[PDB]
RNA sequence: GCAUCGGUUCUGGCGGGGGGAUAAAGGCCCAGGGAAUGUGGCUCCUCCGGGAGUGUUAUAGCCCUGGGUGUAAUACCCUCG
RNA sequence: GCCAGAACGCGACGAUACUACCCGCACGUUGUAGACGUAUAAGAAUAGGCUCCGGCCUCGUAUCCUAGCAGGCGAUUCCUCCGCCGGCCUCGAAGUGGCCGUCGGUAAUUCGCGUAUUGCAAUUUAGACACGCGCGGGAUCAAAUCCUUUGCAGACGACUUAG
């Protein structure tokens, strides 16, 4: 959906034996704070002994991208849940922000694997630094040097009320 | 995966002129004059320096990329035709009925025709009719051999086919009865 | 001289009742307007008045044409039909004759 | 070695070309992202042509014949502007054709109604001398 | 939009289905539409896909008596757009049946609807529809491997129109010649001070 | 269940509408494919069937059993008074099919042909063609030869108007039977002179056919008034304790 | 039919206040450090457009960290008219 | 090729008494799936086109027409635009357009008289197709069925013939 970033930092609840419990922090994408939190207790519970029940939540911000105007390139890595059995990936995209791309990233695998929101899990996302470690071969061609090219057979825009022109269109735009 | 750009070149000699309009190739030289009609394929047809033809695709499928190879082999072709030709050779190949041919002349028109007879001893004449542009001769060189030639690879190719596919044993072990007419040789008029 | 013409009207055509897709109210109707494609551009024409003049048979006070009158209501759609109440519900058989908006109540 | 080829030629997509947005804006691109999206500012000092920084999908631009020389590859804002005024873009699409089009546009959604009938008078006296010399040149055939 | 008296549709380069769905809209509203050259309309795919869809719809017939009931199979270029907006019409009811009084359909262009001017539907053009690379065929030819009878009639009557045109075409060139120097011939001459007046009215 | 034992069917779905002829007079469906490098010509006559003979003749088809044998055969006689020519007509092409668009006439007609235009001419006035006679010897037949130079410039097929004298017969009826016979020839301008020569002549049987030609036989069979099915289709009959 | 009001309701435009990294960016200015899809120079090849190499701002510019102008503007969320 | 021929699909021709047919204008009982500027003819390509050969093309957001008592009466002015008739050419897919000529009307410029009262809104009863009528002009003077008869036909009608 529409994504944005955020931070949310979980507890167990203090007790008398286990005084200042540790601190847990997540990063999520989520496209609001309520379920931000229902996330972070579905992740926590996976890896300690903690519930919603005997726990409570510290801290949740919001990360904001620092240049947003800047483009970029990014690694994630996930797993998923096939038909049967579950997999490991890594993709690759090109863009300005983080939060695009865990959008664009949904919006691809929901595409070409059939893989619903439901059953993937990220891992980490990460920007590459450099330009030779980008692997896979559909953002290599968009890095080549000196990149330029036309438009061929681009149909214009007529309004969808003006029925019956008086004239053939062009496609030479 | 849609690639962005794929490019091939075709060099010209500096004996014939070609012209491209609407996507129609006319090749013209010393020895005559072929035409082509690529409308059917989204191609860009630009002139790269003062002797070489250059074409792409933009933006193109696996799929469409493929066919930009098959084009300009054709055109190449015709650029051979027209400047060295073609020539086809075929045997004759019998155990016991010797095959009889008869390569008459021009039919009042342009078209040649060849009668084949006694094939495996059948009492049928059967005839087959050339394409316009191309010439049967009966060699001298050596004996049992047909020889086409002509401008257009097309034409003498597929001629030669409807000889060798008239030819046939039926109701027979194809790999005992050998009888029937084949070609052996593939090369141009000059040199 | 004096070639113009007599026209101080908007012509429109009447499309249909209002339905569903199995029940038809014939106490509003739709009304399509010409040369208006949006809602933003229906908004003018809230609140005019539209006639439906037709030939009848007999003569009652000097004429054999008969009116029925009504107002624009409220905008219908994103493509700039509107909705129409009347005096009383239109023929039912004028699906697809003409009617006349007028200007009267201005700005 | 006579060769002649009759093909179409379009306008390319690369760094410095300037486009023009819907609502009638122009920005030069500085990097291109996709296929389809690009990113994009024009530093303008008339407030009707500047528009900010951001990315423009392709589908929504023009493009214009006018292209930035050297301009380097995701420079900044105030990078850009220096070639703009440099080059004179502003007076450069003035005189282009579309934007001739467009002002001769402008003026005619804006006419008053007792403006409508002078227009109307104007034509038939110009209208007028067009008929006494088509008939006259039509006559000598 | 817009209301005409009668508007003419030339047929070439148009697909089937999303001409039919413009038109059997039109006519409910309460216009009149004129169709022509119905045989080069255009259908998406190979043409081999068409001549299976209809050898599907020759197998229809009534068992006990085939002269009545029976789907009838009409053949001609013409018929077959009639059918597909015959389809989207209530054509059994009173309204129905006057939509389709409305309608007119022909192949080539007849000697009324000639000397005429003729639109185009620009939501159902080939060019601007089909992605290229595609396959296409056409009405036209399809109607010839059912039984269609006058395709050369008509392909000869075209060629006649044609080249009457070609001569209208030479009469239009010359006026609009003679029209461009007395513009240029008037204006200088005797207007002093209208032209700047009306450029500044954007005229 | 399954049919026990399998048999072709009875008749034929060809012919499949048997119901009685709509006119008397046999009609012709299509004529030869027109060749304009032969010399003009008709296509086709009409007559009355005479009866049935026995002929004998010697056989020539090497390589049968019957070879330079006398054989015995069955034979057909036609009477064949000559006909008279009338009026010619002309067709064009249409996106519909073909159509006439003119027809001329001569100008004088026999009692013959009058007599058909009637269903009582006995106590008519036999006004038939008055009118359209003066139409000759005025303006020098202005109106005539207009007609016929139309045709010469639109039409692409040309027929003739022809009709048989059954006054030369030993039938009772007086009337005459009117058809029309195709020309096929060189050129349309060939076709309508050498029609328009022909008014009101007399042409025999001999000049249209000649001796062993393979030809074909338009009529209408001999009628039944109303029949079962055992005769009419030829179906087996029911065993001889049925009832009803 | 119009003007002035009452009940219900749909739909436009304008002026303010609060919050978050007291938005993040961004423009101009100051200090430090880097790199390449390496600008200008310099070397070589190609005259046939140009290509290859070297090397850190010059005759183009970009990236990272800290500070000033700042309680900057704007987006999103909430709220008084 | 061959068989049937839509009984609400179409064309050519012959003779047409009774005003049924043709021409002129005169009104109007009467009809209609719906006039209100009912104004616009190249063909072809769409990974290419148009042209006045200088150039032009995302865009019909265009072009033509458009003032006066529902549009009067005169004048100063101006050779434009429109219409009814007539004669020559032309048009066959379901036959259309062009040229010439006589006559009637006419703000491109600038003025003089007339408009009220329909009373503060109420269709602006106005278009062209048919059809029924009334005059006064022209041309025209026909057939079909029953009945008697035939057997190439037949349950009865119908069909092929004769009077
Ligand atoms: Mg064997
Ligand atoms: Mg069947
Ligand atoms: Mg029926
Ligand atoms: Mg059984
Ligand atoms: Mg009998
Ligand atoms: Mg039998
Ligand atoms: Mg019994
Ligand atoms: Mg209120
Ligand atoms: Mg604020
Ligand atoms: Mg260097
Ligand atoms: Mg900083
Ligand atoms: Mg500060
Ligand atoms: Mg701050
Ligand atoms: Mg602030
Ligand atoms: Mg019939
Ligand atoms: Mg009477
Ligand atoms: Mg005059
Ligand atoms: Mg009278």
């Amino acid at each position: 959906g529409r994504l944005q970033e955020y931070q949310v930092i979980g507890r167990h609840l203090p007790t008398e034996a286990n005084p200042n419990p540790a601190l847990y922090r997540m990063r999520i994408f989520a496209p609001n704070e309520v379920v931000a939190k229902s996330r972070f207790w579905y992740f926590l519970r996976g890896l300690k002994k903690v519930k919603k029940a005997t726990g409570e939540i510290v801290s949740v911000n919001v990360i904001s991208e620092k240049h947003p105007l800047k483009v970029k390139n990014f690694g994630i890595w996930l797993r998923y849940d096939s038909r049967s059995g579950t997999h490991n990936m890594y993709k690759e995209y090109r863009e300005t922000s983080r939060v695009a791309a865990v959008e664009a990233m949904y919006a691809d695998m929901a595409a070409r694997h059939r893989a619903r929101f439901r059953s993937i899990h990220i891992l980490k996302v990460v920007e590459l630094e450099k330009t030779e470690d980008v692997k896979r071969p559909y953002i290599k061609q968009l890095v080549a040097k000196n990149l330029s090219f036309p438009l061929p057979h681009r149909v214009p825009k007529i309004s969808t009320k003006k029925i019956f022109s008086a004239k053939r269109p062009s496609t030479f735009s | 995966m849609r690639y962005i750009h794929s490019e091939e070149t075709i060099p010209v000699p500096e004996n014939l002129k070609v012209s491209i309009k609407s996507r129609l190739v006319t090749v013209e030289g010393p020895r005559g004059k072929l035409q082509k009609d690529l409308s059917h394929i989204a191609v860009n047809f630009s002139v790269v320096k003062k002797g070489v033809i250059g074409l792409e695709i933009h933006h193109g499928s696996r799929k469409d990329v493929a066919a930009l190879r098959t084009v300009r082999t054709i055109i190449n072709n015709m650029i051979i035709g027209v400047t060295k030709g073609f020539k086809y050779k075929m045997r004759y190949v019998y155990a016991h009925f010797p095959i009889n041919v008869n390569v008459e002349k021009n039919a009042e028109t342009g078209c040649y025709e060849v009668e084949i007879r006694n094939f495996i001893g059948e009492k049928i004449v059967r005839k087959v009719v050339m394409a316009p542009g191309v010439e049967v001769e009966i060699s001298k060189a050596q004996k049992d051999e047909l020889i086409l030639s002509g401008n257009s690879l097309e034409a003498v190719s597929q001629s030669a086919a409807d000889i060798q596919q008239i030819c046939k044993v039926r109701n027979k072990d194809i790999r005992k009865f050998l009888d029937g007419i084949y070609v052996s040789e593939k090369g141009n008029i000059v040199e | 001289p004096s070639e113009a013409g007599h026209r101080l009207y908007v012509k429109g055509r009447h499309l249909s009742y209002q339905r569903g897709r199995r029940n038809t109210h014939p106490k509003t109707s739709l009304i399509k307007i010409e040369g208006v494609d949006d809602t933003a551009a229906a908004n003018f024409y809230l609140g005019k008045r539209v006639a439906y003049v037709y030939r009848a048979q007999k003569e009652v006070r000097g004429t054999k044409i008969r009116v029925i009158w009504g107002k624009i209501t409220r905008p219908h759609g994103n493509s700039g039909v509107v909705r129409a109440k009347f005096t009383h519900p239109l023929p039912a058989r004028s699906f697809g004759a003409s009617v006349r908006i007028m200007l009267y109540p201005s700005s | 070695a006579e060769i002649n080829v009759e093909a179409t030629s379009w306008r390319r997509v690369e760094v410095g070309r300037v486009l023009k947005l819907e609502n009638g804006s122009l920005a030069a691109i500085v990097e291109i992202i996709d296929h389809k999206r690009v990113l994009a500012d024009g530093p303008s000092s008339d407030p009707k042509l500047a528009t900010p920084r951001g990315i423009v999908p392709l589908s929504r631009a023009l493009l214009t014949p006018i292209v930035i020389p050297k301009l380097p590859r995701g420079a900044r804002t105030g990078a850009v502007k220096k070639a703009w005024e440099a080059y004179g873009v502003d007076a450069k699409w003035k005189e282009t054709n579309w934007a001739k089009k467009q002002l001769q546009q402008e003026r005619r959604q804006s006419l008053t109604d007792f403006d409508r009938f002078k227009v109307m008078r104007l034509k038939k006296q110009r209208r007028f001398e067009e008929r006494k010399a088509l008939a006259k040149i039509k006559a000598a055939a | 939009s817009s209301f005409e008296s009668v508007v003419v549709i030339d047929g070439k380069g148009h697909l089937l289905g999303r001409l039919a769905s413009i038109v059997a809209k039109q006519l409910l509203s309460g216009q009149k539409i004129v169709v022509v050259r119905c045989e080069a309309l255009n259908i998406s795919g190979e043409f081999f896909r068409a001549k299976l869809k209809y050898h599907a719809y020759l197998r229809k017939m009534t068992r006990y008596n085939p002269t009545r009931g029976g789907p009838f199979h009409f053949r001609a270029p013409s018929r077959i757009f009639y059918k597909a907006v015959r389809g989207m019409i209530p054509h059994k009811t009173a309204r129905g049946a006057a939509a389709l009084e409305r309608l007119k359909v022909f192949e080539g262009v007849p000697p009324p609807y000639d000397k005429k001017k003729k639109m185009v539907v620009p939501q159902a053009l080939r060019v601007l529809r089909l992605q290229p690379g595609r396959k296409y065929c056409t009405v036209g030819r399809l109607s010839h491997e059912v039984g269609w009878k006058y395709q050369d009639v008509v392909a000869r009557l075209e060629e006649r129109r044609k080249a009457k045109g070609a001569a209208y075409y030479e009469r239009k060139k010359l006026a609009a010649r003679q029209l461009s120097e007395a513009k240029k011939a008037a204006a200088a001459k005797v207007d002093p001070k209208v032209s700047e007046a009306l450029a500044a009215y954007g005229y | 269940s399954h049919r026990k034992y399998e048999a072709p069917r009875h008749g034929s779905l060809a012919f499949l509408p048997r119901k009685r002829a709509a006119r008397h007079r046999g009609r012709v469906k299509s004529f030869p494919k027109d060749d304009p490098k032969k010399p003009v010509h008709l296509t086709a006559a009409m007559g009355y069937k005479a009866g049935m003979t026995t002929i004998v003749r010697d056989l020539d088809r090497p390589g049968a059993k019957a070879h330079k044998k006398e054989v015995v055969e069955a034979v057909t006689i036609i009477d064949c008074p000559p006909m008279v020519v009338v009026g010619l007509v002309g067709y064009i092409e249409t996106p519909r099919g073909l159509r006439s668009l003119t027809t001329v006439w001569a100008e004088h007609l026999s009692d013959e042909v009058k007599r058909r235009f009637y269903k009582n001419w006995y106590k008519s006035k036999k006004k038939a063609f008055t009118k359209y006679a003066k139409k000759y010897a005025e303006n020098n037949g202005a109106s005539i030869t207009r007609e016929l130079e139309r045709i010469k410039k639109y039409c692409t097929v040309v027929r003739v108007l022809a009709h048989t004298q059954i006054r030369k017969t030993p039938l009772k009826q007086k009337k005459a039977h009117l058809m029309e016979i195709q020309i096929n020839g060189g050129s349309v301008a060939d076709k309508v002179e050498f029609g328009r020569s022909l008014f009101e002549k007399p042409v025999t049987i001999d000049t249209i056919f000649e001796k062993d030609e393979m030809i074909d036989v338009i009529a209408v069979t001999k009628g039944h008034g109303f029949v079962g099915v055992t005769a009419r289709w030829g179906t087996k009959k029911l065993p001889r304790k049925t009832h009803k």
